[PDB]
């Protein structure tokens, strides 16, 4: 199981939000490319960081 | 006790907290080696922080 790291980056537009399944890079995580719609499989999904 | 006209303020930057949300592992060698923890999202989150 590879290990979790936190990043942070700038939003650009075209990216979509969270959907209920993790704030986190679904193409380089995932492989089967088979548990998520179509909409966000080959791309990263982000959110803010209010406190931050 | 008398209040007087003193604040301050405290600061406790971000945690980092990720595992299995099952259960937890143990290494096959010992049985007190904790190889992932276990944290959920039904755990019992308490804190205990100290003061200067």
């Amino acid at each position: 199981c590879p290990p979790l790291e936190l990043f942070n980056s700038i939003i650009e537009d075209g990216d979509m939000v969270d959907t209920g399944f993790g704030c986190m890079d679904f193409g380089t995580l995932q492989a089967n490319k088979s548990d998520v719609p179509i909409d966000i499989c080959n791309s990263t999904c982000k959110y803010p960081d209010y406190l931050k | 006790v008398s209040r007087t006209s003193i604040y301050y303020y405290a600061g406790s930057s971000r945690l980092l907290a990720v595992g299995n949300p099952y259960f937890s592992i143990k290494s096959p060698n010992n049985n007190k080696k904790v190889l992932v923890p276990k944290v959920s999202g039904l755990q019992y989150r308490v804190f205990r922080v100290r003061l200067p």
